[PDB]
C-alpha cells in the first residue's frame, strides 16, 4: 500500500500474467498474420512488394516481441517459478 | 472466393484484424506494465536477465505497435472506410431510442 511500484500479490502473479500475456501474442500474431495475407490485397494484392515489405515488417518487430515476450517470460515467469523457489535455483543455473 | 480486395473483404479482414492488433497491443501494454512490478524485484541475474528482457521487449513492444498500427491503417488507406455502414435502420430505432 505504502507505494504500489510492486505490489507482492502483483509481482506474483506478475509473472503468470507474461505468461498468458506471452501466448496472447504468441498466437495473436498468429491471428493477425492472416489477415496480413487476406489484407495483403489492401496493399495492393498479395504478390506485390507492398504487401510484402508488410509481411516482413509484421514478422519483423513480430517475432522481435514474441521473442522478447519469451525471454522476458523466460526470467519473469521464475517470479513464482524459480525467483520464489529460492536463490541459485532460477533458471540461470537450472535448466 | 468471394472477392479480392472488394472493400467488403477487406473490411471483413480489417475489422477482423483491428481486434488482432488491439488485443496484441492490449496484451503487450499488459507485459510492460505487468513487467513493471517484475523489474521492481529481483536478486541479481532475475534482475538484469528480466530487466533487459523487459528492455528489448519493450523497444520491441514500440516497434510492434507501430507496425500494428500501420498495418491496422494501411486497411484505411485501401479504400475500406465503408463497410459497417448500415445505420439506415439505426435513425429508426433512434427515434424510439429515449423515454
Amino acid at each position: 500500500m505504502t507505494e504500489q511500484q510492486w505490489n507482492f500479490a502483483g509481482i506474483e502473479a506478475a509473472a503468470s500474467a507474461i505468461q498468458g500475456n506471452v501466448t496472447s501474442i504468441h498466437s495473436l500474431l498468429d491471428e493477425g498474420k492472416q489477415s496480413l495475407t487476406k489484407l495483403a490485397a489492401a496493399w495492393g494484392g498479395s504478390g506485390s512488394e507492398a504487401y510484402q515489405g508488410v509481411q516482413q515488417k509484421w514478422d519483423a518487430t513480430a517475432t522481435e516481441l514474441n521473442n522478447a515476450l519469451q525471454n522476458l517470460a523466460r526470467t519473469i515467469s521464475e517470479a513464482g517459478q524459480a525467483m520464489a523457489s529460492t536463490e541459485g535455483n532460477v533458471t540461470g543455473m537450472f535448466a | 472466393a468471394e472477392m479480392k480486395t472488394d472493400a467488403a473483404t477487406l473490411a471483413q479482414e480489417a475489422g477482423n484484424f483491428e481486434r488482432i492488433s488491439g488485443d496484441l497491443k492490449t496484451q503487450i501494454d499488459q507485459v510492460e506494465s505487468t513487467a513493471g512490478s517484475l523489474q521492481g524485484q529481483w536478486r541479481g541475474a532475475a534482475g538484469t536477465a528480466a530487466q533487459a528482457a523487459v528492455v528489448r521487449f519493450q523497444e520491441a513492444a514500440n516497434k510492434q505497435k507501430q507496425e500494428l498500427d500501420e498495418i491496422s491503417t494501411n486497411i484505411r488507406q485501401a479504400g475500406v472506410q465503408y463497410s459497417r455502414a448500415d445505420e439506415e435502420q439505426q435513425q429508426a430505432l433512434s427515434s424510439q431510442m429515449g423515454f
